[PDB]
Formats: C-alpha cells, structure tokens, sequence
C-alpha cells in the first residue's frame, strides 16, 4: 500500500527516479528473467550536500516503504570501545542475521537494510595519521573485508549520509561497494511551491488559512530558501498567529472565546519573513543599509553613465553562452563614491546570491587565512545557477604601502588565479572590483585578468557642485544667491563625500558665520587637478 | 593534549570455596534404603 | 502560582517576551486545535553577551518555572575523558530518559530540559581538511546525531550560553535545531530604576532604608553600570551602614545600644559608589591625574584656540545624523604638550565611555599581540551609545626608525582598517 504522495518529499522528483532506477529494479521483477541475465544486486547508496536540504528524510522514507525488517541505525560514532578488539567487534555484529539467513534460506531471504549516519566520523582516509589514531585502521579494514569478501553475501543493503564527501577512504566508493553517489542541492521555485504544498495541506483541510494567503507570492518572494528554512517560516508563522490570544501580562490564561475563530492571515508571514527566519544561500537589505548609507543623488550626467555601462555588463552576463564569466573594474580617485556605486549596480541586478567580500573583517589576518576566506566565499559562490560578487578596496587587500614597496604575494596570486577560473559547466559568475590607484595594479600586470574599466569622476564644475546643494537641500533662499556669485567665477575639484564631510562641519557655527567659514573650507582644501 | 589510548586485562578464579564434600550424601541414602528394605 | 512579578528580572520585557512566544505558545494552547495543524516543537535557545547582564539568570528560572522535571546541568567541559570513546559515552547518557519516556508514553510525556554551560567549550567548527581536528570532531558529530536524528523526539529543550557567539558551528543553529538566538546587553535608564527597585525592595518592607534616599537619582548617577554592578552598590552600602555600628573592632561583639536605630542613608550610598564599584564600561579618574601631572597653563593665546577647537568637533560628533565617525590629529613639535591636550579634550566632553590606548603597556609585544590588543579596545567601545577613544604616539606603534626605514606593516594595515569602519546603527 505504497503510494508516492503520501512520501511527503517535495523537489526531488529526478533523485527518487535514478535511485528507484538503480537500486530497487532488479528486485521487483519477475525472478526467472532477473536469472537469466544473471546480474548481482547494488549494495550501497551515497548522500551529500550542504546542511538543510533533506538527506535523512529521504533514508528515513526509504526504510518505511519495503516490506522487510527493522532497519538498524548507527548514530555517528556509536561503536568506539576503549578495550582492544572491541570496536571489531561491534562492526561484526551487525552482518551476523543477514549472513546466517543467507546460509540456510538460500536466494529466497529478504532484504537488511543497514543506515550509517555521519560515515564520515569512522571512516576517513587510511595510513593519514602515521598507521592511523590506531582504532581508525582496523575498523575500515573490517568495514571494507565485510561489506565485499571472500564469502557471499546478496541480500544487504548500506545507506550513509555525509557533509563532507571528501575525507571518505577512496577502496570504498569502486562500484562493487557504495555505489550510486547522488547530491542534494538547493530548490528552484517550482521545489519552493511543491514544499509549500506539503507543509501547508493539513491546515487548509479544516479552514485555519484565510483566503488572501497566496502561495505563489511566498514562492517567488524567498530566493535560494532551504526545505528547513521554508518549514521554519511556516511554523513561525503560527506561532504568531497562535500568541494573539494567550495574555502572560500578570498570570498566563488562555482565552478560549476567541479561539474558535483562529485564523493565519498574511501578515503574520510577512512579519515573520521580516525578523526571524534569515537564509544562508541568499540576501538580505542589511549589507545594502550597511554600504548605501546616504542612498544617491544625481548630481549630473556622468551618474547615469556609470548605471548604464553596469547595466549592459548585467545584461551580457545574463543572456551570452560563450562567455559565462565577466569582471570589470571601477576606479577613480580618492573619496568619489566607488563602494556606493558598485553596490547599487549590484543590488538592481535580481541575482539570487550577491555577497560583498570586504576587508572590514579580516582585521589581522596573516595572509593564509586571507586566502582562505576568499577561497571559501568564491566556494559558496559556484552552487547557484547565477552568481555576484564584489571585491573591495583591493589595495587594503594585498597590504600595499609605497614605501619599498611591501605587499602580499600569495593573496595577489590568488586573486590572479581566481579571475580565470570557470564555474562548473552551465552557470554564470560576475565580478566587480573596486580601487583607488590604477597606476600601481597596472605595474604588476593586474589589468590583463579585468576585462574592462570605468572611471569615478570627481565634481567639476560650479553648476553641478549648486545642483549637489540643491539636491541636499542645507543652504536655502540667500544664503544661495551669495555662493552662486562666488564659486561660479572659478573651477572646482572636490568629491561627494568630502562635501558631506564639509557641509556638516560649517553647519555648527553661528546663524550669521556659516558661508563665510564654509567658502573658507572649500578654498583651503586646494583643488590640484 | 595527547591521549585516546587503551589496556589490556586479566581475571581470577575467585571461587576457591570447595563444594565436594556435601555432595557425599549417598550414604544416608544408602541407609534409609535398607531401612526401608 | 508562577507570575512574572516574582521572577525578579528587570530590563529584559522585549527579550522574555520573544522567547515566550516562539518557544512555549505552543504547549499551552488547546492540545487539539495545536493537534489540527500538524506543527511540531522548537527545540533549542541560545544566549550571548557580554559578562554580567543576567544569562544564568533567565535560564535558572525559564527550568523553574516549568511543571517539567529537575533539569540537567553540565558544568563546562565535564564530559570530556582521556580514554577511547569515553566522551560520546558521556553524551548518550543525557538523552536516554526522553528516548524511553518518548517509546512508552507516546504523545503524553513531560517535558525533559538540558542546560549546556559554556557551551563553546565543546562545540567548534568541524573543520575541512585533514588536519588538526582531534575529540571536537567525535563529540560534535555525536550531538549533531543526537539532536536530530532518525528517531524523532518531541519532548526536549536545550538551552546554551556563550560569551563567544563566532565559534561555534554552522550546523547546530540551523532552523529545527538550536534556532532562537537572543542578545543580552546593557540597559538603559527604565532598566537600572527597575534593578535598584527589584533589590531594594526588603529593606523597604521592614523600614531599614532611610528617607533621604531617592532611587531616581541613583538611576541617573549611574551610567554604564550592568546588573552585577548595581547589586554590588547596594551591597557594599549595607556593609558600610553595618560596620558602622561596631565598635569592638579589635574584638568581635555587638553594642546592642543603638541596633534598633540601624538605617542606610545617603553617605554611605555616595561613598560606596565613590570609592567600592569601578565600572568595566565606563569613564575611571585615575588616567586623567597621571597623563595630566601638573594641570593646563594659560601661557598664551594658542592653548584657547586648541581648547575651541576640540569643544566644536566634541559637538559635531554628538548632533549630526550623516557623520557618526569623527577624527582628528594632533601634531607639532617634540615637548611641547601633546598628550596632554588630548587628555583635557577628552575629559571635559561628558562621554559615558572613555579609554587611551598608549604604548607603554605594550613592553616587549609583537605585531599580534598589538593587533589583539587595539582590535579589543576597540570591540569593547562599539558597546556604548556614546564613545571617544584616543590613540596617542602613533610613531611609537608602528616600531619606525630612520635607518632602513623598518616599521610594522600588520600594525599599520590594522589601523588604516579601523580608522574608517562605522559602528553598529545608531552609535
Ligand atoms: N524536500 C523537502 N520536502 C519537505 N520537507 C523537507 C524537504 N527537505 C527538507 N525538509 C525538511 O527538513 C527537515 C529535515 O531535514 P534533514 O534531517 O533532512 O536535514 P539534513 O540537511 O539532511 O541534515 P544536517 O544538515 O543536519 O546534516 C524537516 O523539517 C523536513 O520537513
Ligand atoms: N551620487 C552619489 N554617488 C556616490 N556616493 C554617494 C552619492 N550620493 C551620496 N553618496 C554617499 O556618499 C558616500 C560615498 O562614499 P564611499 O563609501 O563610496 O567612499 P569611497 O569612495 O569608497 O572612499 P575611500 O576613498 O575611503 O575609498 C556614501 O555615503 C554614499 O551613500
Ligand atoms: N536583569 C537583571 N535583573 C536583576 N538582577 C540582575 C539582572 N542581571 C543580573 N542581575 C544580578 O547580577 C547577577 C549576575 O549573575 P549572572 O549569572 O546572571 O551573570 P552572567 O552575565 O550570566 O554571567 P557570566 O558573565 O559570568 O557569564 C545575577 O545573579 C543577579 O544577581
Ligand atoms: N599649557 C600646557 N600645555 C601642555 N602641557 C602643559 C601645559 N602647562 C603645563 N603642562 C604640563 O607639561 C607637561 C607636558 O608633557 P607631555 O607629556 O604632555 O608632553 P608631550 O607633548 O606628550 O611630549 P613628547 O614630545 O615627549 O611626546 C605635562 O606635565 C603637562 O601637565
């Protein structure tokens, strides 16, 4: 009485159809046929992927849909013994049923399924630690004489469930032992819709939703979510619903009036998106509020330039198949507004992953763990099928000082190597970059690896510098009417920020002493183009 | 820290206390028997 | 017979509330509405902050006040053990109450809670690599398992603290596992009049504490001040208002004349908190009288110019919504007043939080070390509404010497960082 809905796993449809395949096939058909061919049985199954995604539901289900024994579960590293020869011993005891079924009932027994959790706590690679800690060296030497040896054995079955695939021993991966290795990867929206099906079928069954809860919003509007994420949500989302009524103000009371109209409206998933649940493979608007502190202002035409050009680039790599990777570099001179226009060229884009590589937090690193972390972000960054990334002040990142001069050469090979590596066939990478001297990054011959350049221009002219003040909206009325028959007369060479910077300085004198000691500031400063 | 190790282990028969000599009770038997005969 | 009043937690309405609701809204709700929707338990809490701001507390009367069974307790690293497979052993032992209640009694059984103390004692990130790694990795592996598992259990809660919230690892605070995380900090004025209200509630009650004493004032008086300090105040007053009425001190008796007079008035309160409690994120008197050795001179026109000028950037740095970080520099010849000018700005601008960095407790360090050193000064005043830090000879930090030239470059890396990075919003 198998029927596939009632599993409950949703977005695997294709992993189920190549593990039913190849692993249960040979074992629902008639049996005169599966002799003639004469073919033995898959012994194993593999599973990896990143936290979250649903690995063990899926062994669990497993275990529940043949009709065969108890399956037995090992939990981690459950077998260790302090005495000598013990450890053996608990890994013999758990072939003993199946080959003493197999002795006697011949090729009629039934199936022993066998589930490792966390194989990769007993069963690392051999002769790693000078022969191994001494108990990691005899225990997959008997895993790997039992699983496959001199006797027979054909009515065995091995699950395990792994995070990290590469420390396994490599003997016992070769198709005559674990064999069908599958991942378990991230959903795209119509897995997100199909999960939100399953966890939201038993309260639709009794009217607890109101209608006005639209699930295809919810679908599109969580990017790059995980089934535990969405499940959390969800849950989330009740308990607001649920705490209306219950009061703890001075002595906790259920009131039992009003709970017969209990009802989750929308607002409650909303609230929940808002200040609960944060993703792990997506984005969120605090790096944005973090970097875009004072939004942008169009103070001219070069603005809108810069927008455009990024745009195109966006556009390229969005739709072009011949080159899946594209960079470009932003530069200009100091305190111009670089950092600000990268992340907002970045933000309109609509990528599902965007992350920001900056050195505010790596604050005395050596450059190994520099290395690192930039390995693992670009790591992170090759499992979605589109992908941002933008690196930052990258003088600050190779610790340049013109005296010498002195700097990091292996964070500058890695950033060398890392602009010519592709991701994995079928995805889309981007990268931007940002600095303050180009003169420098063109001596080591770092302008080769970029693909193309744009330029950060300063504040130029008396026009654009009032229409700047205009737009920030400080000097009104007369006050104007003075600096507009003092700058224009003359040229101008100055950045936003710094004009920020000097705004807020005069504003703190006296009503009647602010533009004087304001066009003090601005001629002092020196323009020097 | 170095650690994670191991032993080895040996017993005794510490059952010493003989238990032959009151299993000999055929000869009461023997005797009730003829007094039965 | 639980109500909040007796809890004696103050300043902490938002947080309780929070945890209130996401964890036990569920449990005392009608079991078959809760029934009809399919939903199940959250399973873990995790509490950091700084030290002194009331972690055990919560978690101490959260097992309280709960009809669940007497809680477990594991205090720090006591798990641990040098043989083989000793530790694990160690860790089943906590879960199998629940797995046997949870086989027997089905949908009926109590609730079962574990209290982890320091929890990043234990468990740190796995690692990648095959190298390091050592008894973390097995026990690690061994909770995850335990956790959440193939058999599933619905009668648990797990609660941790931790004053290091970026060691531990990714997999264990992931939604299903330990998913509410809440921080502790500082209080503000409402939060230190309900503390001095919560401790000094006894001695009202018998007409022990004197009329003169105003507990709004005491509220105001103390800035930056945690839980523990505002105990500590109120302790040391009592000490001081008791040790006043012994006058065999040389030996140890009891006048009983004037005992029924005994009072705690407003002396004691100002000369405790003037002498006793030295605050941890505060302003302290002693720098400013050994950097200041024999006061500022008015030898001429420049010393008010430099005084100006420091009195309008103090201004600038507390009004303005664009810049919420200010810097300066001051610089000019050799013995001519540096430091102490510095020392002056800084005294006379009323910043709850006020610290120097100078090189002279540095003797012998290395680049790591400094780098440790001005990453923590820094940490601790991106914990206050209000800061001014002072960094004072600069050349004397980066080790510079004509000859060659040679200097730090780490050290120089590190400030050039930190001199441009904002701090959380608001601050
Ligand atoms: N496709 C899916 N459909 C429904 N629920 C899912 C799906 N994938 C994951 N879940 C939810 O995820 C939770 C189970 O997660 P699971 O035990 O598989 O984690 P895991 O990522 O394999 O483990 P770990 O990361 O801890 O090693 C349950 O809430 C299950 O509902
Ligand atoms: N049109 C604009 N373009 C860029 N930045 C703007 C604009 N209008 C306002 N701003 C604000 O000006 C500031 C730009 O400074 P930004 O962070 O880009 O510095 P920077 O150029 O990287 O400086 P540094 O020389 O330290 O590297 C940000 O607060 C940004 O919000
Ligand atoms: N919010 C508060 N309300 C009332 N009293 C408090 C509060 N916070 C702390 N205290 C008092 O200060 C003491 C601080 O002890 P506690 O165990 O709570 O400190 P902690 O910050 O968790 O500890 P540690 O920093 O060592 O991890 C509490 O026992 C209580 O006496
Ligand atoms: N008007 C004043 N300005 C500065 N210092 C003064 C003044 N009047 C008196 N003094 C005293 O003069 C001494 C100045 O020494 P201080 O340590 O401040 O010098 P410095 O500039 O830091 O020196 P160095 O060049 O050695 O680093 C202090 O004792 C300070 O109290």
């Amino acid at each position: 009485d198998w029927n596939f809905e009632k599993m409950g796993i949703g977005g695997l449809d294709k992993e189920f159809s190549d593990i039913f395949r190849r692993a249960f096939a040979s074992r629902v058909f008639p049996p005169e046929i599966v002799e003639q061919m004469g073919c033995k049985h898959v012994k194993g199954i593999l599973l990896y992927g990143p936290p979250g995604c649903g690995k063990t539901l899926l062994a669990r289900q497993i275990g529940k849909m043949l009709n065969a024994r108890e399956p037995k579960v090992v939990n981690g590293p459950e077998i260790l013994n302090k005495y000598v020869g013990e450890s053996e011993a608990n890994i013999r005891k758990l072939f003993a049923d199946a080959e003493e079924e197999q002795r006697r009932l011949g090729a009629n027994s039934g199936l022993h399924i066998i589930i490792f959790d966390e194989i990769d706590a007993i069963c690392k690679q051999r002769g790693s630690m000078a022969g191994s800690t001494g108990v990691h060296d005899t225990v997959v030497n008997q895993l790997l004489s039992k699983i496959d040896g001199v006797e027979q054995l054909n009515n065995i079955l091995v699950i395990g469930m792994t995070n990290r695939p590469d420390l396994i021993d490599e003997a016992l991966l070769r198709p005559g032992r674990l064999e069908v290795k599958m991942e378990i990867g991230l959903p795209d929206e119509k897995g997100r819709l199909q999960i939100l099906h399953i966890h939201t079928a038993r309260m639709r069954g009794h009217q607890l939703l109101s209608a006005d809860v639209d699930i295809k919003e919810l679908a599109v509007e969580t990017k790059n979510f995980s089934g535990a994420e969405l499940e959390g949500l969800v849950r989330a989302a009740q308990s607001t619903a649920m705490n209306r009524h219950i009061k703890a103000s001075t002595k906790v009371e259920v009131d039992m009036e009003k709970a017969e109209s209990l009802q989750v409206t929308r607002g409650d998933f909303l609230a929940s998106l808002e200040n609960d649940i944060k993703p792990a493979f997506g984005t969120n608007q605090e790096d944005y509020a973090s970097y875009i502190m004072n939004g942008i202002i169009k103070w001219g035409d070069p603005v809108t330039r810069v927008l455009d050009d990024g745009e195109l680039l966006v556009q390229q790599t969005k739709n072009s198949d011949r080159t899946p990777l594209v960079s470009v570099l932003l530069e200009g001179p100091p305190h111009s507004g670089k950092t600000a226009l990268a992340a907002k060229i970045a933000e309109e884009s609509n990528f599902p992953f965007i992350k920001i590589c900056s050195p505010d937090k790596m604050i005395g690193f050596s450059e190994t763990a520099k290395c690192q972390a930039m390995k693992k972000i670009f790591d992170d960054a090759y499992k979605s099928q589109l992908s941002c990334v933008v690196v930052d002040d990258i003088e600050r990142l190779l610790d340049y000082v013109p005296i010498g001069p002195r700097f990091s050469n292996l964070v500058l090979q890695a950033l060398l190597v890392l602009l010519k590596k592709a991701p994995p066939q079928g995805r889309k990478l981007l990268i931007i970059g940002t600095t303050s001297r180009k003169d420098v990054l063109q001596e080591m011959e770092m302008l080769n690896a970029f693909s193309t350049t744009i330029h950060v221009p300063n504040i130029a002219t008396g026009e654009q510098l009032l229409e700047a003040l205009e737009l920030l909206g400080n000097f009104k009325d007369k006050e104007r009417t003075t600096i507009a028959q003092q700058v224009k007369g003359k040229k101008v060479w100055i950045g936003i920020k710094k004009l920020l910077m000097l705004i807020e300085m005069s504003l703190q004198m006296d009503p009647e002493y602010r533009v004087r000691k304001f066009l003090a500031l601005l001629r002092e400063e020196g323009a020097s183009p | 820290a170095s650690g994670i190790i191991m032993d080895s282990s040996i017993s005794k028969q510490a059952l010493s206390e003989i238990e032959t000599r009151h299993s000999e009770i055929i000869k009461l038997e023997n005797s009730i028997r003829e007094l039965h005969d």
